[PDB]
């Protein structure tokens, strides 16, 4: 991860502020919202059909916190992102069938997350140093695609 | 859009490939499951065997809708409007996949028909297939 | 396809947007550049420093075209026809970077507009930002 | 780039056959003509407004070999890519500021030529190996922007 040490610094600091309950399921109930497409992999979680349930729906709130812990997980391994992630990776494209290109929009989503509410603090380098860590949790999700 | 020379340029290539579209389809769809790995994931109750029923089967299917958006190149967002329900409502293919279909469709063209695939050819069929993924994708949100 | 509520909340947030419209493109402009590099390589001629007079200038040409086109919003191909021709036959920009400025105009607007930046605001917003840039690249080829 | 022995001896194998002068002009000129946004680089060449125009122009011919002979250089250091083209990257990006995109571009512009070129001998498993060949090497020459 082509991280520059004022750029892992940059990440860690602002993560060490992030609510992950709270952060974990908006950016994932926005992904629903702002992406409908990817309800398909969700049908189970019951009605998604406005804005206000998908955003009040616990089980989405509850997948969210889930997601974003292994993503917390990974800040610590920055310089292995793809060991990490391996088995993960696997179970994406084995069970679940996840096209890669959703782990993309997640990012991107997750990026609007943290400045939604860091604001100021969540500045043009703070999101450079994010766009990157971002794009290399995509990467790592992805490589054990067959 | 389309230009009159780039109507023209699609029927007489299509036209080439006549009663082959099928055998075609099933190929770019060989070609792009092993070139682009992750376009299985949507197809995951399919046998992706070489030579799979399956695969020839859907093969057809595709290569169909094409023949018959060449069939109603001037009205083709009508003439594809159920495909475009379809993929919208209920298979919801994230859009970079048309791009990789579309690539392969060609790879298959430029494969089988050498004197046909000129340059200017090949450019009124990446319009047409650029045309054809905008449309089965126009009502995603 | 843009529907009546997606306006809605489009001219709203846009609305609220109002005298730092300019700051805004600006920051946006800084954030792509930062965070997307290749971008920079359509802007040779420009001082890219931070804080420049040429980004800020050309942030607020952006933050304009996008006012106008909030308020033509039920007319975008003609209120944009002029900035579509400039992009497709002078400046001819690869599609791939209108979804990255997009993005950060986003991340900019979630930045300074915290309470309007809801779940259907944000969904609004992006299909928004996302026609803008069909209309720009509509007549490519 | 994870090439396997026996897609690393496809693509050399075909590879041998290949004409690079002419194949280099081929893939230059289409690009131009399927793709004309990317005629934005190459004003100083002439005559560019129809087929006919582009694909017999001299100077297209010739940039074309130079292009495919760099590549066909890089097909001899596989395991190498990113050192074999580090300045060639950095020529791109800081002299002729070429939004890397365009590499990509290039690269299925070249694999429809070879298909074009080999019929079916351009097996579906020879062209996956050419498309890791293509992204490889797109890869390679966006490494050095900044
Ligand atoms: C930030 C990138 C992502 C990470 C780190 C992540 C991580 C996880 C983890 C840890 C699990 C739990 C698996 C288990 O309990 O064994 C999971 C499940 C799952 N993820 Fe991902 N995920 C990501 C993105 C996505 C996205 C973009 C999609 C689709 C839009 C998705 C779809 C799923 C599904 C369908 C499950 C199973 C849920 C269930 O139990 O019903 N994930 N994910
Ligand atoms: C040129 C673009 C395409 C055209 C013309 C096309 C056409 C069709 C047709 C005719 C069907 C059959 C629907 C029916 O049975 O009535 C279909 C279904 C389907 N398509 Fe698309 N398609 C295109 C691209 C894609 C791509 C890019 C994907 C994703 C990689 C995709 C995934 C599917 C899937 C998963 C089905 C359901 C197959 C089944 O369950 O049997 N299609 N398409
Ligand atoms: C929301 C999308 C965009 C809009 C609304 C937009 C709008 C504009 C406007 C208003 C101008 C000034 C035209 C004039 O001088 O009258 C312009 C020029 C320009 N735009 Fe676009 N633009 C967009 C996206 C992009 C992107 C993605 C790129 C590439 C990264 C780009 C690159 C340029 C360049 C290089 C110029 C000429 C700058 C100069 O020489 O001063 N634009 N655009
Ligand atoms: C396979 C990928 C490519 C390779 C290996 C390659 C290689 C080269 C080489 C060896 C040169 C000559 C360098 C010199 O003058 O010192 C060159 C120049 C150039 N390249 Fe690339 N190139 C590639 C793709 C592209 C693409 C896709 C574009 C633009 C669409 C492009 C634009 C240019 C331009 C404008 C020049 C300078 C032409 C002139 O002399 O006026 N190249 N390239």
């Amino acid at each position: 991860m082509h991280l520059t040490p004022e750029e892992k610094s940059a990440v860690t600091a602002l993560w060490g502020k992030v609510n992950v309950d709270e952060v974990g399921g908006e950016a994932l109930g926005r992904l629903l919202v702002v992406y409908p497409e990817t309800q398909r992999f969700f049908e189970s979680f019951g009605d998604l059909s406005t804005p206000d349930a998908v955003m009040g729906n616990p089980k989405v709130k509850a997948h969210g916190k889930k997601v974003l812990g292994a993503f917390s997980d990974g800040l610590a391994h920055l310089d292995n992102l793809k060991g990490t992630f391996a088995t993960l990776s696997e179970l994406h494209c084995d069970k679940l069938h996840v096209d890669p290109e959703n782990f993309r929009l997640l990012g991107n989503v997750l990026v609007c997350v943290l400045a939604h509410h860091f604001g100021k603090e969540f500045t043009p380098p703070v999101q450079a140093a994010y766009q990157k860590v971002v794009a290399g949790v995509a990467n790592a999700l992805a490589h054990k695609y067959h | 859009v389309l230009s009159p020379a780039d109507k023209t340029n699609v029927k007489a290539a299509w036209g080439k490939v006549g009663a082959h579209a099928g055998e075609y389809g099933a190929e770019a769809l060989e070609r792009m499951f092993l070139s682009f790995p992750t376009t299985k994931t949507y197809f995951p109750h399919f046998d992706l065997s070489h030579g799979s029923a399956q695969v020839k089967g859907h093969g057809k299917k595709v290569a169909d809708a094409l023949t018959n958006a060449v069939a109603h190149v001037d009205d083709m967002p009508n003439a594809l409007s159920a495909l475009s329900d379809l993929h919208a409502h209920k298979l919801r293919v994230d859009p970079v996949n048309f791009k990789l279909l579309s690539h392969c469709l060609l790879v298959t063209l430029a494969a089988h028909l050498p004197a046909e695939f000129t340059p200017a050819v090949h450019a009124s069929l990446d319009k047409f297939l650029a045309s054809v993924s905008t449309v089965l994708t126009s009502k995603y949100r």
